[PDB]
């Protein structure tokens, strides 16, 4: 029953694992955008500033 | 300050930098076309200081007590303005930048802090005597803090433990309130006459400080307000 | 082994004594040389 | 956020005396050796890159807050160049905040002290 | 062996999610970094047009 006991935990920590794994690429797929996003907001508002002090 | 010993009240003053007076002496000199003395100091270096220290003086109508800073320039000791400063000196108190970060708000360094008036004809032979055994257990400056450091205690030090713990004790008792920070710290000042300081720490070093733990001789006045507090 | 590094460490210790007592012999000297400079300078 | 900075490199400073000889020191002396090497680490910093207020105090309460310990003393300075680009663009909300309430007496207010822990542990758990 | 393998496994799955999580914000940055470039050069450009028109 022992060995039993292992193969039900075997098969949930597996189901866990990949569980978690979803919600780590989730997590790094909204970082993604939201990286992008910033990245390309900072870079037009820079871009701004530039022509705004050539002025 | 003389007009007010002259009109009979003691009066405490205080210089701030007088290394900065022999400073400003050495330039006026320089600038007179003096020639320089020692290096580049004024040639009237000590009468100059004798003109000015020597009204610091009790006379039987009144006193001016000073307690003044001395800034020395790197950390010559050598040099002709902290020597000719240190020729008209009874005490020093040297305030410890260590003491002052352990929270024990007046850093004045158990060593290092000398006087000239520490001897039995004047003090008293008791007030002589608790001084000696005090900064005697702080003689080493706790030179055991190295071997803890490297031998973890040694798990058991016999009477070190018990000389740690007084010097430690004494060291936190050090400190007093101040009626001037009562309004910061929260905390009413405690007037400490000399008598008392000889017999609490008599006391403290014959040993009834012992059986109390630290943070109880943190901040008070007496050994009797360390008692109550203990009790309470 | 001990007793054989003390000796050569108390050996070099006692050889770079004496070649800082010979190089603050020579600060001395210059420290003097300064100010007789300068005083007699001041002198003038 | 500097006091326990000055006390720790003070206290390295120290004891700098035992780690350049000793090899027997326990293992308090031998972390705290580590965690003086990694705020002198943290305090290498370039040319022409100054960093903000809210910046600095972010990285020192990464620092004297024990999250920094498992990063090697090497990596230290790229950790913090890019936990400092972590900031500016995945937080900058962290950021704003921080430099918003950077005058109040309490500064580790639970708001603040959250949303910057946890963009700390974000930025671990992704990186290395 | 089973919990040999149910740890093996679940640190492989989490490593290879936070790989794979790793090489989506690498990519993700490296587009905006290359973006950035092209936004700051568009202004650049713009601010020299700017600056003959002054002279």
């Amino acid at each position: 029953e022992q060995l039993a006991n292992a193969r039900r935990d075997y098969e949930a920590e597996i189901a866990r694992a990949r569980q978690e794994a979803a919600k780590i690429v989730a997590q790094a797929q909204e970082r993604a955008k939201q990286q992008e996003a910033e990245i390309i907001a900072q870079a037009r508002r820079e871009a701004e500033r530039l022509k705004e002090e050539a002025r | 300050a003389e007009y007010f010993r002259d009109e009979g009240r003691d009066i405490l003053l205080f210089i701030d930098n007088i290394f900065r007076f022999v400073q400003a002496g050495s330039e006026v000199s320089s600038l007179l076309g003096r020639m320089p003395s020692q290096v580049g100091y004024q040639p009237t270096l000590g009468t100059e200081m004798g003109e000015l220290q020597e009204r610091i003086t009790s006379t039987k109508r009144g006193s001016i007590t000073s307690m003044q800073a001395v800034y020395v320039p790197a950390d010559d000791y050598t040099d002709p303005a902290p020597a000719t400063v240190f020729s008209h000196l009874d005490a020093t108190i040297s305030l410890e930048r260590s003491i002052a970060e352990r929270a024990i708000f007046p850093a004045v360094d158990p060593l290092a802090s000398t006087s000239r008036i520490l001897d039995p004809n004047i003090v008293g032979e008791e007030h002589y005597r608790v001084a000696q055994e005090v900064k005697r257990v702080l003689q080493r400056y706790k030179d055991l803090k190295d071997i803890i450091a490297i031998l973890g205690m040694e798990e058991l030090s016999d009477e070190d433990k018990l000389t740690v713990q007084r010097a430690r004790k004494i060291e936190l008792f050090f400190s007093q309130p101040f009626t001037v920070a009562q309004q910061f710290t929260g905390r009413p000042g405690k007037y400490v006459p000399v008598k008392k300081t000889v017999e609490s720490f008599a006391r403290l070093l014959n040993g009834e400080g012992d059986h109390i733990p630290e943070s109880f001789f943190y901040m008070q006045g007496d050994f009797d307000d360390v008692l109550a507090a203990y009790e309470a | 082994a001990r007793m054989v590094a003390m000796r050569n460490a108390t050996n070099n210790a006692k050889d770079l004594v004496r070649d800082l007592t010979l190089s603050f012999n020579k600060a001395r000297q210059a420290a003097i040389t300064k100010e007789v400079s300068e005083i007699a300078s001041g002198a003038a | 956020v500097a006091g326990k900075l000055k006390g720790e490199l003070a206290q390295f400073r120290d004891l700098a005396a035992f780690a350049q000889f000793a090899s027997d020191l326990d293992a308090t002396t031998k972390a705290q050796i580590e965690r003086g090497q990694r705020l002198q680490e943290l305090l290498k910093q370039p040319q022409y890159q100054p960093l903000p207020v809210e910046d600095q105090v972010a990285v020192l309460y990464a620092a004297t807050n024990n999250y920094l310990d498992d990063v090697p003393v090497p990596l230290i300075t790229k950790w913090r160049d890019d936990f400092l680009a972590f900031l500016r663009t995945a937080h900058p909300e962290v950021r704003k905040l921080i430099y918003d309430n950077r005058l109040d007496r309490k500064f580790p207010t639970p708001e603040v002290k959250e949303a910057l822990e946890a963009a700390i542990k974000e930025f671990k758990a992704t990186s290395n």
